[PDB]
C-alpha cells in the first residue's frame, strides 16, 4: 500500500462511524497533520475542500487523489457509497509514499479502503438504524437589526421616500394602499384585510422562520459479514435521506447495496471482486452564493420587517408584497412546488483481481474496474399560474452517461541473498479512461397539467436547440520500485515513474519522475536497553512528482459555429491555443522523527517538509486586447515550507476507566517566487488580493482610518506617508493608489485539532475538536446592512442612527450619503474554534443476553454535531467562504440518535 | 428571486 | 419449483452448451413435448417465437413466463446472458406446476436455474473460446430465373419497352446511352467506361455476392467456481461477438459478468445473491419484409442481372445504375458508411434473498431483486454526399431507461402428524412493478463532418419537436398451496391464488384461480416384484390460469393534443375506451403417464391435453364507421386437444461404446368456439387467413385450376357447384365469392424431434433433429416473379417463356397481360426437416496430464448448425415466415470451433 | 431502398 519510510496517516473506522452527513471528508476535520478540510455550504449535496500541505498551484487544481479499493473514484461518486463499509482511510502526504499512483499525486492521495469478512466459523449479522434533525447554527447576525417601524423611520428621515413627507404619508397610502395589486388577482382579491396581511406596520415578520426549517435525517443498514477456510464475503444493504435545512428545497436520498468477496481458488491462484450500486436522488439550492431580494441568508438579513409573508393563522403564505411590484412574488414552499424538479442516478462500481504465484517469490497481479453512471433527470414550469408572466408551461429533459474503465497489472519479486539483505522489486503498467456525455431537449407551450410530454409542445417560434455535451481523456502509466531493507535498522527504497496524459500535446505529453526515501531504526540497533522509550524511528525523503489536472482540450488552437443567419453556417474562433502544454512538477523534501514512551503510552511524530513547485500550470489572464480570457501556460514557480506534528497519550487509573486523548497541528508558509510576464506582482481584479514574489497570496486593500469629526467624511491611511507628529497621513479622497498588500492571508496557516475520550462500564464519551487560525474573510453582507449611500430599501444595521449629523457630532458611523469601499473595515477575523462531535454511547452489559442466540450485542447513541463554536466573525458562518463571505448556505448543527443490533 | 442586488466581489479560491 | 403431479420437462447443461447464436430459446426446438420454437430472421439481434401446447388467444398473446432465478425477466435481457452460466431449464407446462408464478402462467412457465459452485476444497477454473463463420443456408431459389440477355429479349417481346422496338435499339442507346446521369457527378465523370461498367449486357452480375456475404463469430469465457463449508459462488466472466450474414450490417456484441454467491451466516439464517451486469451493442437490419427495390433477398431475385453492383476489378462499387433514376442508387456498404448507427446498452439484474428458519418446519423466505437497463442511441446523415439530395448533415440522439423491480416474500410449514401423513402448507405474497421511459432529440442543418454536435444545427425551420414516451405497470398476488401425501403411493396438490392487475379497471382488476392435482406410484404399491419394469406413476390434474398480456392503457376513454395552429392547444379522440376488461381465463386438464424399463434403459411418458380458453381477450376489429381500429374486448372462446409424447433409451453394446437415443412429439387440434359479434365466421382482410367456429384458423382462398387452352385465360372453381359429367366447374372472371375456407391450417398441427449421440474413449457425436410438419405459406415472392401482367422490370421465372401465345398453344403458364391473384397456387408446403447442431467433441485423455499440476482438462468441438434440411418450400427459408413469406432474412449455417481448458 | 413495390398481404400471426 505504501513504504516503510513513506508519511501515512491511517484513520481507522471508528472515526467513520455514523456521521449524519453525505460528505465524509468533513468528518476528517482535524484527525490528520497537514490535511486540512473546509466545506463552504449546508447543502447535503455538496463536496468539501481538501489541501495537504498548502496550495500547490495556483491555476490547476490541488485536490488530492481519491482512490478506492485501487481504482481511482471522484468525490460525488465516494457520496454514494455507505460509509459503514469502511475498514480505514490511509491518507499518504509524501513523495516516496505516492509513489505507484499518478495523476495529481503531487497533491496527496487518500487511500479508502473497504471492509472485509473475517474468518470464523459463524458469520455476523449487524442492524444500524438512525434518526436526527438538523438546524442553523447561528442567529446572533440578526439580533442587532433594524425593527419595522424604526427603519421606515429612519427611511424617511432621509429622503428616501421624499423630500418632504411624513411617516404616516409614506405608510398610509403610499404602501399600505396596495390593495390595487392583490384586487388584480382572482384567487387573493377577497383575502386581502380578512385573511392575508402583506403589510403590517405593528409587528415584525420572523424571516427566518419563513426562510430556513428544522429538518429530519434518516438511515438504516443491514450487514453480513462471513468467511470460510478460503473465501470471505461482506454483504450490505441500506439507505440514507437528508433533508434540506433551507426552505428552498436541496435533499439527499440514496439506496445502497455492496458485496465484497475473495476467495482462494487453489495453491497458485486467489481471485477477488469487490462490487457495489446506488440509487441515488440529489437537488441543489441554487441561489445561495448571489445576491437576490428575498433569498438566503441575504433574504433574513434585509427583509424590512414590515412585509409579512404569513396569514392571519400563522402559516406560510402563498405570496407576499413588495414595493413597487407588478406582480406578487412567490415564497418557497409555492415556487417549489410550482417548479418540479427530479433527478434519478444509476451508479455502478465492478471492480475486479487475481493474483498468480507461479514460483516462489513473485506475484503476479491484474486488476480491472469499471465505474458507469447514468443520470436522468427532469424540471417543469407548471401552467395556468397566475403570478407568473404567462399562463403556459414548459419542460425541459436531460440524460448523462458517465463511463470511466481502468486497468493496472503488477508483477512483484522479493527475495534474500544470505540472510539480511532482504530485496523487493516491483514494475507495474496503469491505464485510466474516461468518456462522458450529455443530452438535453426541452419543449415548451403546454396548457393542461396532464398533457405534458415533450412532443405535446407549440411547433413554431416555440422550438428550441438541443444541448450535447462530449468529454473524454485517457492516462497511461509505467511505474517501478524497489525496496532494500538490511537487518532490522535500514530501509531504502527508490522509485521511476513514467507518466503519459491526454490532456497535453504529442511532443510534451510524457514525463519522468523518481522518489528516493530511507527509514532508520534508532531504537533496534543503539539504545536497545531503555527504561521509558520504547520506539524511536528516523526517516527521510525526496522525490518529485505530476499535477495534469487542468481540463482536456486547452492546448488547441480551436475554431466553433456562430451561425449568423439560417441558410448558412458560421464559424468563429474558440480559443487561442498552447501547443507547449505540459505537467507541473513539484519536488518535495520530507525528513520526520517518530518517538515513543511508556510501551504504548505516549505517540509522537514530528514532521518537516518544503515541496517546491516548478513549471507551474497557471490559468494566466490574458489582457483585454487579445479577445480571450485566459489561457493555460507552464508559467511560474511557488515554494512551500511547514512543520505539522501530532502526539496521543493515555492516562487512565483504575480498572474500569479508560482515558485517552489525542493533538494535533501544522504550520506552512506559502511564498510565490516567479509570476508570468516578467511581472513583480499581480492583483486580482475585485477580489481583494494579489499575487507578490516572496509573499503568500495576501489581501490587497486600502486602509480605513475613521471619520472626520470636523465634516463627517470617511477616511483612509496614504501608504508610506508620515506626518511630522509621526502619526499617519490620511485623506477623504478614495482612489486605487491607497491601495496596498496588508500582511493577512487568503490560505490560513495554521490548522489543527484536538480529541478527548472517557469510558466507564459500558458508558463511553467522545468529543472532537478541529480549529484553523489565521483565517481572514471579506464580510460582503456587511456592505449591504451598513451603507447609507445607496441601497435605502433593505434594513439595515442598528448603527446607523448615530449617524454624522450637525446635531449628533461625537460618533463613530460617518455621514449619510456615501458608498463606502472594499476596505480593510470589511476584513474580518474568521478564525474559529468547533466541537465537531460530541457522541455519549452505551453498549448494553454482556450479561443481559444470557440464555437467547439470538442476539449478542446492542449499542444507543446520543450524538451532536456541530452543536459549539467560538469564533468573532459576524456572518452566520466562518468556514462557509473562502475569500468572501457572499450570500452563504451556512453550516449545519445536528442532532442524531441511533441504535446498533449485532447478532 | 429577482431585482439582484449589486456591488459583489468575485471570489477566487 | 414445482409440483410432484406436475408436467416438468428438465433441459439439463450440455444442452445449453455452447451455441453461436445469442437466441438461446432456438436451442431448445425439439427438445420438449409440446412447445414449439420457431424465429423468423437470421438477424443476430432476433428473438425466438414460443408456444406450449398451441396458441391461447387470439388478440393477447400467448408467449409464456420466463423466469431467470426467481425474478421474471423478458428475452432481450436473458439474450445479454452468458449461456453457459445456466444450470438447467425447466419447462412447466400444466397447471398444477404453474400455481406459484403467475403474469400469464396459462402459457406456461420456462424457469432458467444458474449455476452455483461445488463444495470442493479446491476451486474450478474453465477457460472456454470459440470461432466460426455464418453462412446464407439456401440458393436454389436462384437456379430458376433469367439471365440478363434472355430478360431483355422477354420484355421486348412483351411490349414493356416500345410498341415497335428491337433489341439493340433497347440496349443500345436507351439504358446503355445513360453515361448522362454519370456524366454529372465529378466523382464518377471519368471513372465511367474505364473502371466502372454499371450496365453491363454481355455478362451477368452475382446479385447474391453483392448483398449476402460470410460472417465471422467469436465468443469467450473465463468461470471461477468454488465452495468452502458454508459458503458457495460461481464468477464468470465473458465476451460474445456475431456479425450479420446480410450486408446490410446488424450486428450483436456483448460483454458479460456474473456472480452467483450463497452462504449460511449460522444456525438460523441463510443469505444469497446472485447479480449479474451486461454491456451490449445491437443494431438491426430494418428493411427485411418489405419490398424495396434493391434489397434483400427479394433484391437478390428480382434484380435484373444487366445491372453491374461491381467494378471493373470485383470490387463492390459506390453507386449503381437503373433505368429511369435521376441520381445513382448507393449500395450497401456506402450507406452503411454514409448513414452511421451505433447503440450502448447497460444492463444491470440485482438479486437477493435470505431465508430464516425460527423453528422445526416452517421457513419464512424473502426475496427482492431490480432490474435496470440504460440504453443509449445514436444516429447521423453524413454532409456533402454528392448522391444525397441535400449536402446537409442530420443528427439524433435516443436516451432509454427501463427499471423493473420485484418482491416476493413466502412461509412454508411442513410436518407429519403420525408417520405417514406428511403436510406441507405454504402461503406468499408477489409484487412486480414496471416504469420505463424514452427520451429523444434531433438536430439538422450541419455543414462539416467535425461541427456535429446537437447545439450546432440551423435554427429556423430546421428545428423540430422532440421525443418522450413512458410506460409503467404493477402486479400483486396473493397464493397459497398445500401437499398432502401418503406414504409413498398417493400425493394431492390443492392451490388457490389472487391476482391483481394495473392493467384492467378498478371494478374488474381482481380475479381468484386455483388448481387441483393428484400423483399416483403404481410401482410402489401394487407390481412391487417385477422382472422388466421399474417406474410408474400416474398423474393428472385441472386447474384453472390467467392470461392478461394486453398492453398497458386499454381501458380508458383518451383525449390526446392534435394541434392546429401555433397560438392554441387542440383536442382530439385517442382511444374509445371499455371499462369492463378483465382477465382471460383457461382452464386445462391434463392427465398423464410415465414409465420406465430396464432400470434405467428406457423411459416413456404420454399426456393429454384440453386447455379450454374463455373470456379470451381479443383485439376487435371494429368497423371503419366508429372511426377507430380496434378496441381490446372480453369476447369469445376457443378450445384444444391434444396429445404429446416423448421416449429416450440408451442401446450401447460394449464397455468403450456408448451409444444413446431419443425421440420427441406433439400433436394437437385448435378449435374456435364464440367469436365476437354474433358472428359465424369473420375473414380478416388481405392475410388469407379466416376464423369460424368449429375449426381452427384456416386458409381463405380461392381455387387455381388451370389455363383454358382455347384461349389462355386463368381458370377457378366455382365453390359447391358440380358439372353434370362429375367434374367440378370452373369460371374465368375472378372475384370475392369465388373464396372458400380450405383445410390447412395457419398454426401447424404436429411438432417434434429426435436426437441421437455415439461415444467412444473420448470421441463423442451428437446429431439434433427437429420437425414440424402441416405447415403452409403464403409464398409473395412469387407474385413479383411469376407474373406477365405488372411489374415487368424486375427479373422473372423462367417458366415465362412458354406463356400461352397462338403459336404455342400446349403449355401450363397463362397469357402474358393478367395479373395473378391470391390464390391456392401461391400457398405452398412448408413442412421441413432440419438437422440443428452436429457436434463432434474429444475429451483429451487423462493420462496426458501427469505431473503437471496446473492443467487437468481439455476439449474441441467441430460444431455445424444448419447444416441440412429437407422440404420442397422454394423460398430460401421455410421456418423464416408464418403466414407469409415476404422480403425475408433467411436462417444461417454455421461452422464452428472451439476449445475449453478446464484447470 | 426505393420505389417500394406493391400488392403485398398484410401478415397476422
Amino acid at each position: 500500500l505504501s513504504t516503510v519510510s513513506g508519511s501515512v496517516a491511517k484513520v481507522s473506522s471508528e472515526k467513520l462511524a455514523e456521521k449524519p452527513v453525505a460528505n465524509i471528508m468533513d468528518a476528517l476535520q482535524g484527525q490528520v497533520a497537514g490535511m486540512q478540510v473546509m466545506t463552504t455550504s449546508g447543502d447535503p449535496t455538496a463536496v468539501a475542500s481538501v489541501e495537504i500541505h498548502g496550495t500547490g498551484s495556483l491555476g490547476a487544481s490541488s485536490a488530492p487523489l481519491y482512490i478506492v479499493d485501487g481504482m481511482q473514484t471522484s468525490l460525488d461518486v465516494v457520496a454514494t457509497m455507505n460509509p459503514n463499509d469502511f475498514e480505514s482511510m490511509s491518507v499518504l502526504k509524501d513523495a516516496s509514499a505516492t509513489s505507484i499512483y499518478g495523476a495529481r499525486a503531487a497533491n496527496g492521495v487518500v487511500f479508502i479502503q473497504t471492509k472485509k469478512g473475517k474468518m470464523s466459523e459463524r458469520g455476523r449479522i449487524t442492524f444500524n438504524a438512525s434518526y436526527g434533525i438538523s438546524q442553523i447554527l447561528n442567529t446572533k447576525p440578526l439580533d442587532n437589526m433594524m425593527t419595522g417601524d424604526e427603519l421606515l423611520d429612519f427611511q424617511v428621515k432621509a429622503g428616501f421616500w421624499g423630500n418632504n413627507q411624513t411617516v404616516q404619508k409614506v405608510k398610509d397610502m403610499i404602501l399600505a394602499g396596495a390593495e390595487d395589486l392583490y384586487g388584480n388577482y382572482d384567487s387573493l382579491k377577497d383575502e386581502y384585510g380578512k385573511t392575508l396581511f402583506p403589510v403590517d406596520f405593528n409587528h415584525d415578520a420572523d424571516w427566518l422562520k419563513a426562510l430556513f426549517k428544522t429538518a429530519p435525517t434518516s438511515q438504516g443498514d443491514i450487514s453480513f459479514s462471513g468467511g470460510s477456510q478460503g473465501t470471505s464475503y461482506y454483504a450490505s444493504i441500506g439507505y440514507f435521506d437528508q433533508e434540506g435545512m433551507a426552505r428552498e428545497p436541496a435533499n439527499f436520498k440514496r439506496y445502497s447495496g455492496r458485496l465484497n468477496f475473495e476467495s482462494r481458488i487453489n495453491e497458485w491462484l486467489k481471485v477477488g471482486a469487490n462490487l457495489s450500486g446506488a440509487i441515488a436522488n440529489r437537488r441543489s439550492a441554487d441561489y445561495f452564493g448571489k445576491y437576490y431580494m428575498g433569498s438566503g441568508t441575504f433574504g433574513v438579513l434585509t427583509m424590512p420587517r414590515y412585509y409579512n409573508p404569513f396569514d392571519v393563522n400563522g402559516d406560510l403564505a402563498d405570496v407576499y408584497y413588495m414595493y413597487g411590484a407588478t406582480r406578487p412574488s412567490m415564497t418557497e414552499p409555492y415556487f417549489a412546488k410550482m417548479r418540479p424538479f427530479s433527478s434519478e442516478s444509476h451508479q455502478a462500481n465492478v471492480n475486479g483481481f487475481a493474483q498468480i504465484t507461479p514460483i516462489k517469490g513473485l506475484t503476479l497481479k491484474a486488476q480491472a474496474g469499471v465505474d458507469i453512471t447514468n443520470t436522468r433527470t427532469s424540471s417543469k414550469r407548471m401552467p395556468n399560474n397566475p403570478y407568473d408572466s404567462t399562463p403556459l408551461g414548459e419542460r425541459r429533459e436531460r440524460a448523462y452517461r458517465d463511463v470511466s474503465k481502468s486497468f493496472t497489472n503488477t508483477a512483484e519479486y522479493k527475495f534474500s541473498i544470505d540472510e539480511k539483505h532482504d530485496l523487493t522489486a516491483l514494475m507495474g503498467h496503469e491505464y485510466i479512461e474516461y468518456e462522458g456525455d450529455v443530452i438535453g431537449a426541452s419543449s415548451k407551450g403546454f396548457e393542461s397539467d396532464k398533457l405534458m410530454l415533450l412532443s405535446q409542445g407549440k411547433t413554431g417560434n416555440s422550438l428550441s436547440l438541443p444541448e450535447h455535451r462530449v468529454a473524454e481523456y485517457a492516462y497511461l502509466s509505467f511505474f517501478s520500485r524497489f525496496n532494500y531493507g538490511f537487518d532490522k535498522w535500514m530501509y531504502i527504497d527508490f522509485s521511476v515513474r513514467n507518466d503519459q496524459s491526454s490532456r497535453f500535446g504529442s511532443n510534451n505529453r510524457s514525463a519522468w519522475f523518481y522518489s528516493v526515501g530511507g527509514m532508520f531504526d534508532i531504537y533496534n540497533k543503539f539504545i536497545q536497553e531503555s527504561n521509558w522509550l520504547s520506539d524511536l524511528r528516523l526517516k527521510m525523503s525526496y522525490g518529485t512528482t505530476g499535477n495534469s489536472e487542468i481540463g482536456n482540450y486547452n492546448h488547441q488552437a480551436l475554431v466553433t459555429v456562430n451561425n449568423y443567419t439560417e441558410d448558412a453556417m458560421g464559424l468563429s474562433i474558440s480559443t487561442a491555443g498552447n501547443p507547449d502544454l505540459s505537467w507541473e512538477k513539484q519536488s518535495q523534501f520530507n525528513f520526520g522523527l517518530a518517538a515513543g514512551a511508556f510501551n504504548n503510552r505516549l505517540s509522537a511524530e514530528v514532521d518537516f517538509y518544503v515541496r517546491t513547485t516548478n513549471d507551474m500550470l497557471i490559468d494566466v489572464p490574458m489582457p483585454y486586447i487579445s479577445g480571450f480570457f485566459s489561457q493555460y501556460q507552464n508559467v511560474g514557480s511557488m515554494k512551500n515550507t511547514g512543520v505539522d506534528l501530532s502526539l496521543k497519550g493515555t492516562i487512565y487509573q483504575n480498572k474500569d476507566w479508560n482515558v485517552y486523548a489525542s493533538a494535533n497541528f501544522n504550520y506552512n508558509r506559502q511564498e510565490i517566487t516567479k509570476l508570468f510576464f516578467g511581472l513583480n506582482k499581480y492583483m486580482l481584479p475585485n477580489t481583494g488580493t494579489i499575487w507578490e514574489i516572496g509573499y503568500p497570496n495576501s489581501f490587497y486593500m486600502a486602509e480605513y482610518a475613521g471619520i472626520d469629526k470636523k465634516t463627517g467624511k470617511q477616511l483612509w491611511y496614504v501608504p508610506g506617508q508620515v506626518d511630522a507628529d509621526g502619526n499617519k497621513v490620511t485623506t477623504s479622497q478614495y482612489s486605487a493608489d491607497l491601495e496596498t498588500r496588508i500582511d493577512k492571508s487568503v490560505t490560513p496557516p495554521i490548522t489543527g485539532g484536538f480529541s478527548l475520550g472517557a469510558s466507564w462500564k459500558g458508558l463511553s464519551l467522545d468529543a472532537d475538536f478541529a480549529y484553523i487560525v489565521g483565517k481572514w474573510m471579506i464580510n460582503n453582507d456587511r456592505y449591504f446592512t451598513e451603507n447609507g449611500g445607496g441601497l435605502m430599501q433593505l434594513n439595515k444595521d442598528k448603527m446607523l442612527l448615530n449617524a454624522w449629523t450637525e446635531d449628533n457630532k461625537e460618533t463613530d458611523v460617518p455621514k449619510l450619503g456615501q458608498s463606502p469601499q472594499f476596505d480593510t473595515h470589511l476584513l474580518e477575523n474568521a478564525s474559529f474554534l468547533r466541537l465537531k462531535n460530541l457522541k455519549l454511547t452505551y453498549v448494553l452489559p454482556n450479561s443481559l443476553f444470557a440464555g437467547q442466540n439470538v442476539i449478542g450485542g446492542a449499542r444507543v447513541y446520543l450524538m451532536a454535531r456541530n452543536l459549539l463554536t467560538v469564533t468573532k466573525y459576524k456572518g452566520f458562518d466562518p468556514e462557509a467562504g473562502g475569500n468572501v463571505g457572499k450570500n452563504q448556505y451556512p453550516n449545519s448543527k445536528q442532532y442524531v440518535a441511533g441504535i446498533q443490533l449485532s447478532f | 428571486g429577482g431585482a439582484t442586488t449589486a456591488t459583489t466581489t468575485t471570489s477566487t479560491s
